[PDB]
């Protein structure tokens, strides 16, 4: 589907969590130990403001 | 060692003569009348195949007629090739072993044409094994090797000039 | 081993996979429907990792050479370290890579000998599938749902067979204490009307292999690397049974 | 050898008919390119063994006395092919046997010859030329025998064992026929005697 | 159509012949690095059957006057595994197998200088045997291969009468390949036509 | 028909070949080997066209080589067609596979020509005619066409 | 790029040898010791296939005994081929590609020992096609119609003859 980073993207140990919300919205969110990359299932990373 | 080339003894009245190579058509064998001169048959003229590794000539053909061997020779063809595979077909065994069998028997011929004991170069040089070549030879281009006629006319040519 | 999936989560049939190369983080999804097609185009469902669906550009084929090289870097927007790259056309051709010594990263390059500027393939990785038989042994299920196997008794000796549907090309080893035996059934007979030049080698039959042994020394696995479907049936054994050896 | 598709068919159609029908297999109608069918080529094979193996057992009609096999003139070479089942001599115990590929002469320990020699051969030939009783009696044993190796069913094997008895004794009927053999004034020794 | 093409028969057409006595399907390479189970063990069989049948003795494989020359430095004659037997010429045979050379029984002696003469049978190939001893081959690897894998028993039945009927078909080869004749050609009975 | 030798007549430039190709990279050619000319193409060899050939430089004889040959080397190692058993048998790929395992046997025979002959008595001999191309010999073990003996035109010159 | 001969040399005393080339089967291998005849080692008696590529010989055969080449040529058989197609097989790829190489092994065999030949082509004319004639010491005697490389010493000889 795409390419998400370069092996250091979601760090060593994340937790990473489905959200089924609706079915033109499903959204795949990576919890890296310092932040999040919530990556849309078709690999198009939305910028998750802090 | 040769097997595609074979050469008998006619001897008279003897009109049939064995086939050993195994051809792939009718059509790529080459009888040569060898004596005087060498002449070529046709088929279902002067020369029937009785059955298949056998030959059956019309005439006896023999050393009266100057004629003192035959050679059943094989040249199987490169430009035809007997199978032509197709999208519908069957790919049934025929086909490709035919393919290989042609491809081989070419292959075959012509090393057995070149029979010939000769200097086989060693790593990308002609070598002759330390064995000279004397018959006559001339010189008329640059790219030419030299004889040593040449020598001799230098040798008169630096003798008699003083 | 090069891989370190991060989460396999699916929604309803869909398994949505992150995958964690030492070069880079992929995601893939994994598509559970019994009959149907991953991508528009594809022949028979082609089992390849990383299944992409790539239309060459022009630029690669190069006559000095006949190759089309592609950039694997531009396919993907990543680079590999292991895997046997397969290559798949819209008929079914098959043009298989191995890996590279110093692995794809180093040569990244598909090279396929021909003009195939503008025309359409599906790359991906083969996915290697490893099944091995339990022993075949004398099985027998009593009055309810309990199955005893018969220990006692001669170590038989045998002789094994196999089932398959719309299946392609499987291996079968069959290896003893000492030696070992390899079976790859290929696709259809040679001169079978099936097995016809420019159509899918595709089939459902049955494949009968030797299995000589003492039945309990003799393991039997199917491998099939290949991108042609693989079904399986059943399977079963013929052998002979005697009543001796009851402790050696 | 020969392979099995390799020769046309003309009459080999009947006999892989009644192979294939030793079995119960329908009978085909073209034993060509439109055969796809497995059970057509494995009665083939076993039709070509039979022939091969009923030319081998020595025939009056295929034993032709007096050939002249000759050598390549470069070589000195005579050649043992395959198609030769059996390869002897006119006089007594014979000195030919098959060296490699070609013709030994194992009392000289010498293949290489100069003028030809004559021997008692036995040329293969089409399964189509053989005579009627030797094709009945072919198709017979090889019916037997794909039954027996693909099928079965005892009493068939029992019918197909019946049937080559009896065509063997009519095979030996036409062979004593064909000959003449008379023991007087046809034998080799008695012959001489009788010219008092 | 009309050409002679010629397919193997050395371990491969007679591997073949041997699967089909059973079921068995035709392969094609028995040289492919598939094991495959059946082309190793038919050609197993065959070569074993091929090398008992050819120690059996016969008129052909039979070479009356070979002489085997010693290594000159040693003076050693190797008992290749290919010479199936190895007897004298005469009446009495003296050579044996010692170790792996020949050893002289009566001389007690295996150090030959000059050389020996004896009636020896090597081993040779398969498609070197004429078609009688290779359908007999054939038939007995079959059959042994049957009885001891599949165990059919109607096929090895036939095979059996098969393995008879070859024997009959090569024992009468061999009377007439050889035209003994027990008089003039015997050895005693020829001295005694001095009449 | 495989192995064409034209003359490099000063700037013939643009040679022909008759055969016909299954790559471009089957068409080997050379001036005279002597340090085995790799002649890349592109650098100093263009296909102007299919059956023709351009050549970057004249290379005239004035170089030291009078002829180019346009021998066609079909590769072994390296295959056109391979073949797995997943796949489709293509009928083009069997066709192109036995038409290139056929060149090289087409190349033998059309290569294969009465050949040299040796003589027990003299050694080597040759019936009775004389090399037409040879390659200038560096080494002082081995024979000299014209091309390093023109010293005997220099001493021609000389007496008269 | 790499001929299927590889001739080499004795240099003393010498038991382990290379081959460049591969092989489907090692029937296909022959090893040819040259020398003072055409003398060639069979197997299981002077051959001993260590290894893949690794050919050693039972002994030096050093110099001493008149033999110093030893030629690792590869012949395959164009009659007994590895893999033959029946209608009833599988098909396994393994058996195509293997008639494949066999094939392009006999004819890349039969064109390696052509190309190094001297002959006449179509035209009449018989090159060298540029392959220096190595290894042909003494030539000349009795005016045999070539130099051996002392034609420079001789030349510059006759050069200051005056």
């Amino acid at each position: 589907l795409n390419t998400l980073g370069d092996n250091g993207a979601l760090g060593q140990a994340p937790y990473i969590h489905l959200i089924n919300r609706d079915e033109h919205e499903q959204y795949y969110a990576v919890f890296t130990g310092s932040g999040i990359r919530v990556f849309d299932l078709s690999g198009n990373e939305k910028q998750v403001r802090y | 060692v040769i097997k595609t080339v074979l050469t008998y003894q006619l001897d008279g009245s003897n009109r049939d003569f064995n086939i050993p190579f195994e051809y792939l058509a009718r059509k790529f064998v080459v009888v040569t009348l060898i004596g005087v001169d060498r002449k070529v048959l046709t088929i279902n003229t002067d020369y029937r195949f009785a059955t298949r590794t056998t030959i059956s000539l019309t005439k006896a053909w023999g050393p009266a007629d100057g004629y003192t061997t035959i050679e059943l020779r094989r040249v199987t063809s490169t430009t035809d090739r007997l199978v032509d595979f197709t999208d519908g077909s069957i790919l049934r065994a025929y086909d490709l072993n035919v393919a290989q069998i042609q491809t081989m028997h070419v292959a075959e011929e012509a090393r057995d044409l070149t029979t010939d004991t000769i200097g086989v170069n060693n790593d990308g040089h002609l070598d002759a094994r330390g064995r000279r070549i004397v018959n006559l030879a001339n010189a008329v281009d640059d790219r030419d090797a030299v004889p040593f006629g040449q020598l001799k006319t230098m040798n008169q040519n630096s003798w008699q000039a003083r | 081993e090069n891989v370190q999936v991060l989460a396999c989560q699916s929604i309803s049939s869909d398994m949505y996979v992150i995958l964690r190369n030492e070069f880079n983080t992929f995601l893939a999804r994994i598509s559970f429907t019994k009959n149907a097609i991953d991508l528009q185009g594809e022949p028979y469902r082609a089992f390849m990792d990383m299944k992409i669906r790539y239309t060459i550009p022009s630029g690669t084929y190069n006559d000095d050479t006949f190759t089309t090289s592609i950039h694997i870097p531009t396919i993907y927007g990543a680079n590999f370290g292991r895997g046997k790259i397969t290559v798949l056309e819209p008929d079914g051709k098959i043009t298989v890579f191995e890996q590279p010594t110093a692995g794809w990263n180093s040569d990244p390059w598909l090279r396929l000998s021909g003009n195939l500027e503008g025309r359409m393939v599906y790359i991906g990785f083969n996915i290697n599938f490893v099944y091995e038989f339990s022993k075949f042994l004398i099985k027998q299920t009593a009055d309810d749902g309990s199955t005893s196997t018969e220990d006692i008794g001669r170590l038989q000796l045998r002789r094994a067979w196999v089932n398959y549907e719309n299946s392609g090309t499987f291996d079968i080893y069959v290896e003893n204490q000492s030696s070992n035996w390899k079976y790859t059934m290929a696709g259809a007979r040679l001169g079978s009307n099936t097995l016809r030049a420019g159509r899918l080698n595709l089939g459902t039959g049955q494949y009968r292999f030797p299995v000589v042994g003492n039945a309990k020394f003799n393991t039997v696995y199917i491998l099939s690397d290949e991108t042609t479907p693989l079904n399986i049936i059943g399977c079963g054994w013929e052998g002979n049974y005697l009543r001796r050896s009851s402790g050696i | 050898m020969r392979s099995y598709d390799m020769n046309v068919e003309t009459a080999a159609e009947l006999s892989a008919v009644n192979d294939i029908l030793a079995s119960i297999g329908e009978p085909p109608v073209s034993t060509l390119e439109g055969d796809a069918n497995a059970d057509a080529a494995n009665a083939r094979r076993i039709l070509n063994k039979i022939n091969r193996q009923i030319q081998s057992r020595g025939w009056t009609f295929n034993i032709e006395e007096g050939i002249t096999l000759l050598p390549d003139v470069y070589s000195n070479l005579i050649v043992y092919s395959d198609d030769y089942l059996s390869l002897m001599s006119t006089s007594g115990q014979s000195i030919y046997v098959n060296r490699g590929g070609y013709v030994y002469d194992r009392t000289s320990q010498s293949d290489r010859f100069d003028s030809g020699i004559t021997v008692n051969i036995i040329r293969l030939r089409d399964y189509d030329e053989m005579p009627e009783c030797f094709r009945y009696w072919i198709v017979t044993k090889a019916s037997r025998q794909f039954n027996n190796r693909f099928f079965g069913a005892p009493e068939v094997e029992g019918v197909l064992q019946e049937e080559e008895d009896e065509a063997r004794r009519l095979c030996m009927e036409y062979e004593m026929d064909y000959g003449g053999y008379n023991m007087l004034d046809g034998d080799a020794f008695t012959s001489g005697l009788l010219t008092r």
